[PDB]
């Protein structure tokens, strides 16, 4: 659900779409994530391990 | 390259306005 | 007035499109 469930009723949302609007919250356009979705997931999977 | 992209069309607001006056 | 401004050109995306159809 993202940040919405902390402000009201939880709303379903794709995780790759949630991350695209979290990149939008730091100063990088959403096109960065989708062009490197597989690489970023590998980075996140390796970092969390 | 984008995963999940779907097919659609975007309405250009210039070409119908640009062509109607000349034609 | 701007200090450090440099010289360049900006590609207008309308005039080549507007003139190619009419001409
Ligand atoms: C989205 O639309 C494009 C273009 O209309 C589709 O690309 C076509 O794919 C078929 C089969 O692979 C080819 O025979 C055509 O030549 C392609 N057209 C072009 C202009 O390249 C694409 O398959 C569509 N995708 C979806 C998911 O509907
Ligand atoms: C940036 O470009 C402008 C225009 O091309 C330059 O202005 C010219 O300056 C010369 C010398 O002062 C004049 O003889 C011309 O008449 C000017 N042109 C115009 C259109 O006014 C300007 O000097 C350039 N600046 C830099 C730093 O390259």
């Amino acid at each position: 659900s993202g940040w919405t469930f902390g402000a009201g009723p939880a709303l379903q949302i794709p995780f790759p779409m949630q991350m695209a609007y979290r990149f939008n919250g730091i100063g990088v356009t959403q096109n960065v994530l989708y062009e490197n979705q597989k690489l970023i997931a590998n980075q996140f999977n390796s970092a969390i391990g | 390259v984008v995963i999940g992209i779907v097919n659609n069309t975007v309405y250009d607001p210039l070409q119908p306005e640009l062509d109607s006056f000349k034609e």
